[PDB]
């Protein structure tokens, strides 16, 4: 984990969160 | 536009108006909804919820 990040991530972990990218609505 | 009226949504779903008098552009949104869960502890113990 990198403590600079707020959210305490790896670098691998950060790539692999942006990569991935999701309507949400009319309930 | 001038010519229209109406407004629909991606699932064709009305969410905005024109004001027949006043030809205002009024915005839909339905009241709140949603459900309700009830958390209890073992009813031998306590009735509070």
């Amino acid at each position: 984990p990198d403590p600079s990040k707020p959210s305490k991530r790896s670098p691998i972990e950060d790539l692999l969160f942006n990569k991935v990218t999701l309507c949400a609505q009319k309930f | 536009l001038p010519f229209q009226q109406f407004g629909r949504d991606i699932v064709d779903t009305t969410d905005a108006v024109r004001d027949p008098q006043t030809l205002e552009i009024l915005d839909i949104t339905p009241c709140s909804f949603g459900g309700v869960s009830v958390i209890t502890p073992g009813t031998n113990t306590s009735n509070q919820v």
